RNA sequence: GAUACUUUAAAUGUGCAAACAAACCGGCCUUAGCCAACUGCAAGGCCGGAAAGAAAAGAAUUAGAGGCACCAAGUGGGCCUUCUUCGGUAAGCGGAGCAGGCGAUGCGGAAUGAACCGCUUAGGGAUAUGUGGCGUCAAAACUUAUGGGCUCAUUCUCGAUACGUAAAGGGUGUUGGUGGCCACCGGCCCCGAAAAUGGAUGACGCUUAAGGCCAAUUAGUGAAUGCCCAUUAUUCCUUUGGUAAGGGCGGAAACGGAGAAAGUGUAGCCCUUCCGAUGUAGAUGUGGCCUGGAGGUUAGGACGAAGCUUAUGGCGUGAGCCUAAGAUGGACCGGCCUCUAGUGCAGAUCUUGGUUGGCGUA
RNA sequence: AGCCAGAACCAGCCCUACUGCAUUAUCCUGUCGGGGGUCAAAAUCCGGCGGGCAACGAAGUGCAAGAGGGUCUUGGUGAAAUGAGCGGAGUAUUUGAGCUGGCACGGGCACGCACUCUUCUCCGUGAUGCUCCAUGUUGGCGA
């Protein structure tokens, strides 16, 4: 399915320059967070959305659907965290190498396709990628999915940031890097 | 500190709007008031009697009482650690009925039809789409986004 | 070595509506860092050309135009910037390099050091490649003489950085420590 | 010597949060309400009060019987 | 990292590990590219027309 | 108006609602309620129906268990900062609004500093980072680059880490910009610039910078991270406590070792698993420690009790407990379960006794 | 086997190895005319139309999937080793890339949806074991 969904892409692309149009893309579905601030002389507004949104601890990460309330949410934090638009090998490497599932109330590492069969009794996710499958396409079971799983503890990221304190347009790491949170967490997983 | 009485700083907040003075009308004498009804407490400057307290101008509450020419309405009050449940009395001039429930009541009532249509077996109206789709776009009109000299 | 700003074209338009069907496009020229600053500068220009928000806007398209054969030119840079004191101020001024991209980035270094002027203050109107008869300068235009020659003085030569030595034997290449 | 100032009141106020409201269905008393329409009211709940102990001594009856 | 728990999450890895050194087959992507950039440059030029 | 009062009017706010004691659709009962009257309206009930249990249109999220009591402590001198501000010529001055801090708190940075920057704390390893740095002091470019400009300063003196302790006006000193060899506007530097012990970019020093603006990561070769430093992050080992989560506990048989308690608390009945751990005033717990005496029980002592001495080790996170030696002593006394109190000392110009430097001095 | 060393192997963890697809056009190349300049002619530069891949490290454009070194940062030497890694059986299986025959996509199909090259495949050990501890090799020192 995802090979050929690249494909159609490819040749619509092809199409529309052929002749001279435009093709426009899909907004994205999904988005990918991070938290870059420790736990200090944070306002309660702000507070309480961190709180909300499970990032607790500086290097907690999450995947959020990209509508209209979660974005204005984020706004509102918008210093404290980095985000973007996750890919598909960045959705397997945080499910199959940080992924840990919430088990009696417990934190429990993901080791066999059984114990993701008896957590979600569905029979539409029995399997690890069948968790990415829902994660990266926004599928209908998506708040499922990441609800059952303990927020990502990540690494600092190898090799440095570039200034907490400034926006990333501004030569800084806080907001929104599109695409470009990819690179930034490949060096922290 | 020195004065505090019962319409104190009540200057802009009990006033007409500009060109708009005068009594309440028939409309408002011919509205009918139930318990259990929401309603607005809005203070007409022009009656007089029977005005609440500033602090209720612009609250909304529920009807538990009506009198031959008065309202009592329950009213959310938030004073240190806890939520009270304060009851006053007004004259029918300084309410309004309230339309906090017309979004839920009109769901309801599309749904009541959607399931009459379901049950007679007529067709359906057409979903709606997404606008955050793809596409091809056609254009009519390509432009050059510059800043120049004649700018400044 | 490489310069530090990329050439990019972003292209553009504000979303659909009732009151709009069709909305216009717009081509964008810009030379930023990376594609997410091209686009926030594009944003910025439509803004405040168009009066249309990111908030309500789609972006066609966003490449990276390519630079043409490395070949020794003039390339006249039209640019503006600025300041509080002054305030806003256009210059035009030559520069010698191989590419475009080139001499922008020479460009923003020479505005940085005369005068203290950052990336943000800064709006490149044009650039582009003009003949050897139309140089005014003639810092610029002594490079087109057909016999230059010059030596090299005062030269400050550091050896390889394998080789590299604290002490040495005063007339020979010996190393006593390091 | 009278100092006055409202600084850690809201943090105070917040620890053991506000509390809502206790829904409308609770403590729904009808003291100092219009007095006709209650005594009409009374009269009906009193009706009302005979007619459930006759409806259970039937259900009691018919259980026997069946 | 693991072979045995990459395999034991997702069985079908082998499958791809197969596609992928087939592709980072130096014949293979030669012909591959050559083949593609007829097959593309062909078919831009017949539907232009 | 006078010569700020106001039609208009934000941003940031603020009240209510968004299907399980609720609301929607039709029989019926009752009312000494309204209406000229009721088959209308108001109210309380009973009998039935429906129920994407809330679609589609960006169409929420939760380290999301709701409610209700009882008993009681400390506190009622505050102070600093951000953005608003009122008084005051001004103040490390007085008075307020919203939030965050210190007080009650260390740790890593800014040479130093209650409050700035980073980060917030069980006992230890490894890896990687934050703020801040990479000439020596002092870990890191053993003074990196196969990057570009600019700058020369002679008795406080070029300059060089925010918060934090000099103006008008001049200058052909040097570097560029606009318009017409000129007039104006910039960047660094120089005059303008005068105090009380000798002295401070932290010191030395630095000028093909070790300065100021901009930009890189081994360099037009051809592909994400130059390097160094935390009580932070990831991970591993051990402790402790939970609103903790699972399992075993009828001795399988035979004969490598032993053990195997139906359990709040122990030398924890035994395994496995997950999460938290700092703190002044203050609360509470503890098969938690120690002292004099009573009721029981179990022991010791002239082959040496209590007391005393210690480079006597062992056990315990700790209060402490136990052994060894006395080239010490000479007659009483230890453990465990209950009971009981004149029951634990470093300081009160504390009480009483004895010592002591000043001092072989005045 | 007590103490102190060195090397090997196994599990785990941590580092460095091994990497393809899209996009290039404001580009590449040949002529014609202009303009330029030299002691003459080339180039920088502009406009006509002919072709096109700058393709050995061509982009420093977007997204990427591909066993050698440590563990005085851990545990062990097979006292139930769950392994694509230890064992039995064969040689085929099915992953991609090229090339193949209704609907979709655009004003033909670059090759979406349904029905030759390139790689290893299938099968296996429950705990009448509830818990703890007891198992290598080579020297130094200790008679
Ligand atoms: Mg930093
Ligand atoms: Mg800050
Ligand atoms: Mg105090
Ligand atoms: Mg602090
Ligand atoms: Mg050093
Ligand atoms: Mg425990
Ligand atoms: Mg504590
Ligand atoms: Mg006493
Ligand atoms: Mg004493
Ligand atoms: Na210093
Ligand atoms: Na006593």
């Amino acid at each position: 399915e995802y090979r050929g969904a690249e494909k159609k892409l490819v040749t619509l692309r092809r199409q529309a320059a052929s002749h001279g149009n435009y093709y426009l893309e899909a907004k994205p579905k999904v988005a990918v967070v991070t938290r870059i601030r420790g736990i200090a002389k944070v306002n309660p507004k702000q507070r309480k959305i961190l709180q909300l949104l499970r990032l607790r601890q500086i290097f907690n990460t999450v995947f959020v659907k990209m509508n209209k309330p979660m974005e204005n949410m984020l706004r509102a934090v918008e210093p404290y965290i980095a985000y973007g638009y996750p890919s598909l090998a960045t959705v397997r490497a945080m499910v199959y190498k940080r992924g840990y599932l919430k088990i009696n109330g417990q934190r429990v590492k993901i080791t066999d396709n059984q114990m993701i069969k008896d957590k979600y009794n569905n029979v539409d996710i029995v399997c690890a990628e069948d968790m990415v499958n829902q994660i990266y396409t926004c599928g209908k079971h998506f708040r499922t999915v990441t609800h059952g799983m303990w927020p990502f503890k990540l690494a600092p990221p190898a090799g440095g940031m570039r200034q907490k304190r400034r926006h990333f347009v501004e030569g800084g790491d806080y907001g929104n890097r599109d695409t470009l949170i990819n690179r930034f967490l490949a060096r922290m997983i | 500190v020195h004065s505090y009485g019962y319409k104190s700083g009540t200057r802009h907040l009990f006033a007409k709007k500009f060109r708009k003075h005068g009594v309440p009308s028939v409309s408002t004498i011919l509205t009918n008031i139930k318990v259990g009804d929401y309603v607005d407490v809005v203070a007409d400057s022009a009656v007089r009697e029977g005005m609440p307290h500033k602090y209720y101008h612009g609250r909304t509450g529920i009807v538990w009482n009506v009198t031959p020419r008065g309202v009592g309405v329950i009213i959310n009050k938030p004073v240190r650690t806890r939520t009270l449940r304060k009851r006053i009395c007004v004259r029918f001039e300084h309410v309004r009925k309230s339309r906090c429930q017309e979004a839920f009541k009109a769901k309801e009532h599309q749904f009541q039809a959607y399931l009459a249509a379901k049950k007679a077996g007529k067709a359906l109206p057409p979903l709606q789409k997404s606008s955050r789709l793809g596409g091809i776009v056609r254009p009519k009109n390509v432009e050059v986004l510059a800043r120049r000299v004649a700018d400044y | 070595v490489k310069p530090h700003l990329r050439h990019y074209q972003v292209v553009g338009r504000e979303s659909p509506s009732e009151k709009n069907p069709e909305p216009t496009v717009y081509k964008f020229e810009v030379f930023a860092p990376n594609f997410v600053v091209a686009k926030s500068r594009f944003w910025r220009m439509m803004r405040v050309k168009n009066k249309v928000k990111a908030t309500h806007g789609d972006v066609l398209s966003c490449k990276v135009v390519k630079d043409a054969k490395l070949v020794a030119r003039n390339y006249l840079v039209d640019i503006a910037y600025y300041s509080q004191r002054c305030g806003y101020t256009r210059m035009v001024k030559e520069f010698r390099d191989v590419s475009k991209t080139g001499a922008v980035s020479q460009a923003y270094h020479d505005l940085a050091s005369r005068h203290r002027a950052r990336y943000h203050n800064i709006e490149v109107l044009n650039v582009k490649s003009i003949p050897d008869h139309e140089v005014k300068h003639l810092s610029i235009a002594q490079y087109h003489a057909p016999n230059l020659s010059f030596p090299l003085l005062q030269r400050r030569t550091k050896a390889t950085r394998k080789d590299r030595a604290i002490f040495v034997k005063k007339n020979t290449k010996r190393a006593v420590v390091a | 010597s009278k100092n006055h100032t409202n600084h850690n009141q809201s943090s105070k106020n917040h620890r053991n949060g506000i509390k809502g409201p206790v829904p409308l269905h609770l403590h729904n008393s009808k003291r100092g309400s219009w007095l006709p329409a209650l005594v009409n009211a009374r009269r009906v709940r009193k009706h009302n009060q005979k007619a459930a102990l006759k409806k259970r001594r039937e259900r009691i009856a018919a259980f026997a019987a069946k | 990292k693991n072979r045995r728990l990459r395999l034991r999450l997702n069985p079908y890895v082998k499958r791809e590990t197969a596609a992928a050194k087939g592709m980072r087959n130096v014949a293979n992507r030669d012909a591959r590219r050559k083949a593609k950039l007829a097959r593309v440059t062909k078919a831009k030029k017949a539907a232009t027309k």
